[PDB]
């Protein structure tokens, strides 16, 4: 049924502050060159988040799960598509449904079914020497799935997959929300190539798809395409082969914020309504500039 | 410039100043008409009407 392949070695988590990222249009309504005050689950300008580095060949194997807790602000800078998708469910079994999203060069598939989850799920990709290409043939992640509910397939939305050698020169920022039985989805793409981790720029996220799914969710996890390694019987290696990747996660919170537009109509600046006394004042009076 | 992921538009006062058709995407602004109040400039009644 399932095979337990766990490593006794463990590593403590690592934290990282959110420089300025996290802002969007709280409602699909449009405005321009005016300042408004709203109230929705946003990302405080100066908030602390956590990083995740799962790269095992020094060597380290750590692919844990992250509880949902009323919305998630996701991101990453993958290049070889190490992260394929994720699943949901409180019990991680066939008793509950799940959402599966796989994107490739052919189409994008978003399957919502009750897939069986193994102890240590992980994707597997082989390499055909005759074809001189890498594909997938091992799909033992889920024992079986039944009670199909939703299934969406379409062309790759925003996946370029053009550059044959991209060394961390892209940034992906989305946001997943669940309220009133609706598991809303967003999509935002700002290309970046800097030696540092986070930039000093500004932008906002946009909705991607509205998939109404009603089910209690408090813990989700992703999957990784462990590539196949050709090893002779006399090698007796660790048996684990994977690439390099590290995704970025955040957190949502309800609070009042003030977003500022421009002549074009795109947000350019904003100030938190409860960050510090100075910002409180900018919300209170009308705007950003305050005289003595 | 309307980003093609918003739905409505409201400048201020809950004024839904963005009306768009499902087939075609167009932005618009709504404001109350010019309108005017009136006042009568009357000399003495006994003088003239
Ligand atoms: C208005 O004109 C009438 C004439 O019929 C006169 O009796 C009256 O005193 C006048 N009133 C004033 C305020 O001039």
């Amino acid at each position: 049924q399932c095979v337990n392949l766990t490593t006794r070695t463990q590593l403590p988590p690592a934290y990282t502050n959110s420089f300025t990222r996290g802002v969007y249009y709280p409602d699909k309504v449009f405005r321009s060159s005016v300042l408004h005050s709203t109230q929705d689950l946003f990302l405080p300008f100066f908030s602390n988040v956590t990083w995740f580095h799962a790269i095992h060949v020094t060597k380290r194997f750590d692919n844990p799960v992250l509880p949902f807790n009323d919305g998630v602000y996701f991101a990453s800078t993958e290049k070889s598509n190490i992260i394929r998708g994720w699943i949901f469910g409180t019990t991680l079994d066939s008793k509950t449904q799940s959402l599966l999203i796989v994107n490739n060069a052919t189409n994008v598939v978003i399957k919502v079914c009750e897939f069986q989850f193994c102890n240590d799920p992980f994707l597997g990709v082989y390499y055909h020497k005759n074809n001189k290409s890498w594909m997938e043939s091992e799909f033992r992640v889920y024992s079986s799935a039944n009670n199909c509910t939703f299934e969406y397939v379409s062309q790759p939305f925003l996946m370029d997959l053009e550059g044959k050698q991209g060394n961390f020169k892209n940034l992906r920022e989305f946001v997943f929300k669940n309220i009133d039985g609706y598991f809303k989805i967003y999509s935002k793409h700002t290309p970046i190539n800097l030696v540092r981790d986070l930039p000093q720029g500004f932008s906002a996220l946009e909705p991607l798809v509205d998939l109404p799914i009603g089910i209690n969710i408090t813990r989700f996890q992703t999957l990784l395409a462990l590539h196949r390694s050709y090893l002779t019987p006399g090698d007796s290696s660790s048996g684990w082969t994977a690439g390099a990747a590290a995704y970025y996660v955040g957190y949502l919170q309800p609070r009042t914020f003030l977003l500022k537009y421009n002549e074009n109509g795109t947000i350019t600046d904003a100030v938190d309504c409860a960050l510090d006394p100075l910002s409180e004042t900018k919300c209170t009076l009308k705007s950003f500039t305050v005289e003595k | 410039k309307f980003l093609p992921f918003q739905q409505f538009g409201r400048d201020i006062a809950d004024t839904t100043d963005a009306v768009r058709d499902p087939q075609t995407l167009e932005i618009l602004d709504i404001t109350p008409c010019s309108f005017g109040g009136v006042s009568v400039i009357t000399p003495g009644t006994n003088t003239s009407n």
